[PDB]
């Protein structure tokens, strides 16, 4: 690997991520979005599940 | 899920004591683990 | 560059022996690669040219 080589030739990292969901709890998921809290009003909400 | 509760109270006695408490949860562990024995570490 | 070469001679040897269905064609590539690899090592830009070159022609008529 050289500063110089051309495109085919130079280094490229790679992650690969392998994403698994066997018999177990499964607690590796993004974020999950909220919203401001509104109160005296009628709402649809959702709190947690 | 591995659910561990527990309650800590003082006491002056052999034996369990009889009286009433409620224990709370206290860890929740998403392991996926099969038990079926156990051991008491000292 | 040299080494941008010798990269694609241990292509070639890679794909040259996949396809080397008989072992004339084994020996052929693996003496191949013993003189670019010596080539290499010794900074002989026109051993390391000349045995890709073939390598090169080996591993198309392997292929057609
Ligand atoms: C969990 O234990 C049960 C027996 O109570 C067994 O049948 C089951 O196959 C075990 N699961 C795993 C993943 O070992």
């Amino acid at each position: 690997f050289q500063p110089t080589n051309g495109v085919g030739y130079q280094p490229y990292r790679v992650v690969v991520l392998s994403f698994e969901l066997l018999h177990a709890p499964a607690t590796v998921c993004g974020p999950k979005k909220s919203t401001n809290l509104v109160k005296n009003k009628c709402v649809n909400f959702n709190f947690n599940g | 899920y591995f659910k561990i509760y527990s309650k800590h109270t003082p006491i002056n006695l052999r034996d369990l004591p009889q009286g009433f408490s409620a224990l709370e949860p206290l860890v929740d562990l998403p392991i996926g683990i099969n038990i079926t024995r156990f051991q008491t570490l000292l | 560059n040299d080494d941008e070469l010798h990269m694609l001679m241990t292509d070639l040897v890679y794909e040259a022996l996949h396809f080397a269905k008989d072992e004339e064609i084994k020996k052929r590539v693996f003496q191949l690669f013993e003189l670019a690899d010596k080539a290499y090592k010794n900074n002989d830009r026109q051993k390391l040219e000349k045995v890709v070159e073939e390598l090169k022609e080996l591993l198309e008529r392997l292929l057609s």
